[PDB]
């Protein structure tokens, strides 16, 4: 089903990276997302979204310019910019360098849309 | 009645062939009168010879070249016969103007 | 004559010392025969000594 | 990881041959006449070429925090 | 149409004789070019669009080179006599009901199982002379079969009359009881037609057909009625439809393989035979051999095809005009 | 038929009447293999 | 050819082939861990 | 070829003309008939497959009848003579480039946005004069104009000897100045040429040209170095491919509109017209106005063609029998 799999050989063998698609937004969906998980009961993804050892790629926000000089990310959206860096570990997913690749550059992406967090709570609470 | 192999015509309209009264089976016999003999083991042969393509059998590229030439000409054949045991169990009555 | 000439070769085409080269061999689409060769090249030596 | 267009292209194939070894038929009942990616028998070329690329990578000197290693 | 061939079958049609290159000017122009060592033949002809050669023919490796005249291929068109047989009774017996059946056999389709059966009728009375039944019957056997409503021409239906017995009347759906004044008529001509042409997608085919008759009475015996026999044919159809087709299947094979299929987009073929005129056929059927142990024969032929004006003159001079140039003993019809 | 017939197919058109198709086709053109691991069935008959 | 034998018995051609069916590789989400 | 109609036009074959109806037998014939009163003008022609009748015009509502003969529908090829300018140097001056630009117009695609410019290269000598400058001039504009290579012909390039004075001397690309070896040249004449054609999908269109002149530098002023005027032209396109598309298209106002489109399954008219003979038009334009309220015309024509041999025998007959039957003023060109 190709999201963020390699399916060769008879196996089924991922990078981490769950590509969540096909259900739709929050809002068009009757469950009002694909809720992958119960572990907060409601834990409900859309189809933009992806996921990285439990932690979830939002797809309505925005790449601000002061987060893109650092950080380094190379797509518009935080959900483009870890579709964007796990490119080399999609097709590799059992090597060794590409999985310290991966787990390293998944936590810029989780240090830079946490500050864009932080930075959006303060804008609309001050 | 088959007009395609039946060409002479009757003069009571149809062809000549119509007309023709055959008895095939008269009594039991105790094994078959008519039968249509086939050797064991003929299976007629299907054969190819070809060149760098077969269009029957879909093969591109040949190791083994009958010629050089764009071709495959399919050569089958069969050797088969029929036998009438008793054609003394069997009464026919044939048109004169199938001339025998 | 190949491509499509209806007019002629000019004499001066044809004279003594005039290369020629291969291009291709070109035969029908249906029921084609043999055309075409191979050409090849061997290789000479030189000498030194002590 | 075959796609319908490839599943196509297995489909259409030589599946049957013919016998062998105008064409003279010798040996009365048992008649006898006398790179390429088929076999003569139904077959495909499976080609699989394995080989070593170059992978550029990086060796990064880092300190441990708790101890300056 | 479709003919059979043997590996290929090219045509062209020799409307001149130019005796070289150089005088080439019409289209539709022959030379039959050789050279001075009789090894190779070929015909350098003037296309429509330029000046283009055949196959060279090697003069060691011809097969047969036969001409045939434009009287061998005229379908002969057969006819049949109907009449009275005078076994059952020279007179017609004044209450039967004498009915004849035509059983054609080729219909819409070809095969000899699409068939198609018409029908002739005349009630016979007393005092009614055999003159005065073949003027009925020929009547109600026109008006079924030379009707103007029927989707094909069947038959052709006459009448001959016992004084001139050599010229045919021709009765139709509207000749009347009135038009055919004669006292002698002995015989009912029933004669095949002209199927319609179209070139290259209807052929040139023929309906045949069987008169059979039906059983009347005669002192309580249901005897047969009539008669058929096949008299010789005197009308024959030209040879102007099979060479219109002929030019239309071999230009194929020098040329595009398609002749419409798709009509904003087709190579438009001009062609040269009238299909109004008589033609005489040329056909040098030769092939190709190597040197090696695969040396055995692609078997070709060439089709070459000259107007017919009689005495067979525009076929006969390039008869005359390859003989000299090859040196080959074709003769010369 | 020119081969065995067509594989890749939907299950419901494999019918009745395809499936006779194929079996038809391994009565009439399945008698001489160039098989590649096995000797011909002339030279093993007379071993026995 | 030949449906019969001379000891009365009947020719029986079995056939096994592989023919080609058509699955559906489907991939989904557990609602109760993720998995 | 789609041309317009003011409301629908029909186009008829005068191969031959004949005075009675009955007299109609090849494919082509045509008659006028008419009343004794005048009242009523219409032509039975015979089509290859039945007598057809014209429309029934009334010789009270007639608007224009005007007979046009061949030479007004023949296209003049125009000529361009290129000289060298004589106020700038009438001989060719040492050392510089003499370019000539040829920009066509309608290259492909009517606007005159689509455009080609081809070009002709001299670079003279210390002793070359005007003679020897048409002949190395013409020489390359005919190397890259009439290439057998190209696709298409463009331009005809032709050399004027003023010895002979109105005798073209043709330079093609096989051509060497070996062959030129007159001494007196004074023009070179381009003239453009015939496009291909085929009926009713690629019409007769001519592609315009104008030469045009690079600049020299003979006494430190960058002067263009020749003119191009036009001369009368002699060379004209026959009528036989405007009538011939003329037919194709008014062959669907009698006929069908579905011209060869599904290719097996289709209805084809044959065409009267010979497209390789020049053609006189004959053109009655009408209407038709009814009883009381229906006073709106529609205005229709009927054009006739006959085939002229110089002098026009054959419309001047056409003309002939319409005045005699119809009682019209149509003029005999």
């Amino acid at each position: 089903a190709f999201g963020g799999w390699l399916n060769t050989q008879g196996g089924d063998f991922t990078n981490g990276v769950t590509f969540i698609n096909e259900g739709g937004s929050h809002e068009e969906n009757p469950y009002q997302g694909i809720q992958i998980g119960v572990d907060g009961a409601p834990n409900l993804v859309e189809q933009g979204e992806v996921v990285y050892d439990d932690y979830v790629f939002s797809d309505r926000m925005e790449i601000p310019d002061d987060i893109r000089k650092e950080y380094k990310l190379r797509g518009k959206t935080f959900a483009k910019a870890a579709k964007s860096a796990q490119r080399e570990s999609e097709e590799r997913p059992n090597d060794p360098l590409s999985t310290k690749g991966l787990q390293a550059a998944m936590e810029r992406i989780a240090t830079a849309q946490e500050e864009a967090r932080q930075r959006k709570e303060a804008h609309r609470e001050g | 009645d088959d007009p395609v192999r039946n060409k002479i015509l009757h003069p009571m309209g149809g062809v000549a062939f119509s007309y023709r009264y055959d008895i095939w089976y008269i009594g039991t016999m105790d094994q078959p009168n008519i039968f249509k003999c086939k050797i064991k083991g003929d299976n007629e042969y299907r054969g190819y010879q070809w060149g760098i393509r077969n269009p029957f059998t879909g093969q591109k590229g040949n190791p083994y070249m009958s010629f050089d030439e764009d071709s495959a000409v399919i050569h089958r054949m069969a050797t088969l016969g029929v036998c009438v045991l008793d054609p003394t169990r069997t009464m026919s009555l044939i048109p004169a103007i199938l001339q025998g | 004559l190949m491509g499509g000439n209806t007019q002629g070769v000019p004499a001066e085409r044809l004279q003594q010392g005039e290369r020629f080269s291969i291009e291709f061999a070109p035969v029908e689409k249906e029921l084609s025969r043999k055309v075409g060769d191979v050409r090849f090249t061997s290789p000479v030596s030189m000498r030194n000594e002590w | 990881v075959l796609s319908p267009k490839d599943i196509k292209y297995i489909e259409t194939m030589p599946d049957y041959i013919g016998q062998g070894a105008d064409e003279i038929t010798v040996r009365d009942g048992t008649y006898f006449f006398d790179l390429l990616p088929y076999d003569l028998a139904g077959n495909l070329r499976v080609l699989r070429l394995y080989w070593k690329s170059k992978r550029k990578i990086l060796k990064v000197k880092s300190y441990d925090p708790e101890t300056g290693e | 149409m479709v003919i059979s061939i043997n590996q290929v079958r090219q045509l062209y049609v020799a409307k001149a004789l130019k005796a070289n290159t150089a005088a080439l000017t019409t289209a539709g122009d022959i030379v039959p070019k050789a050279d001075t060592a009789k090894t190779t033949l070929y015909f350098q002809s003037m296309s429509p669009a330029g000046i283009v050669a055949s196959d060279k023919i090697n003069l060691k490796h011809v097969l047969y080179a036969k001409a045939t005249p434009s009287e061998a291929l005229a379908h002969k068109l057969v006819r049949y006599s109907v009449t009275l047989d005078a076994d059952v009774s020279a007179t017609p017996v004044a209450g039967q009901n004498y009915i004849l059946r035509l059983a054609f056999r080729q219909y819409i389709g070809l095969s000899e199982e699409d068939q198609y059966f018409k029908y002739g009728e005349v009630i016979a009375r007393s005092g009614m002379t055999a003159s005065d039944f073949y003027k009925k019957m020929a009547i109600s056997l026109a008006k079924n079969l030379e009707n103007k409503t029927e989707s094909t021409p069947l038959v052709n239906i006459y009448l001959i009359s016992a004084a001139a017995a050599s010229t045919d009347v021709p009765v139709t759906s509207a000749t009347k009881e009135s038009d055919l004044t004669a006292t002698d008529y002995n015989q009912i001509i029933i004669e095949e037609t002209e199927q319609p042409w179209v070139l290259g997608m209807m052929p040139q085919a023929f309906i045949p057909f069987t008169p059979q008759f039906l059983t009347i009475t005669v002192d309580g015996e249901d005897r047969l009625w009539g008669v058929a026999t096949v008299v010789t044919p005197t009308k024959t159809v030209p040879d102007g439809h099979l060479i219109a087709d002929l030019e239309y299947f071999c230009m194929g094979a020098r040329g595009d393989i398609y002749r419409g299929m798709g009509y904003p987009n087709i190579i438009k073929t001009t062609y040269l035979v009238d299909p109004g005129a008589v033609y005489d056929v040329l056909d040098i059927h030769y092939f190709y051999t190597g040197s090696n142990e695969s040396v055995q024969k692609s078997e070709k032929t060439i089709t070459l095809v000259a107007v017919d004006d009689g005495s067979h003159t525009a076929m006969n001079a390039l008869i005359g005009a390859i003989n000299t140039a090859s040196g080959l003993t074709i003769a010369t019809l | 038929f020119l081969n065995f017939p067509r594989q890749m197919l939907p299950f419901s058109k494999k019918t009745k009447q395809w499936r006779k198709d194929c079996l038809l086709w391994a009565n009439q053109k399945t008698f001489f293999n160039y098989s590649l691991v096995r000797k011909s069935v002339i030279h093993k008959k007379i071993n026995y």
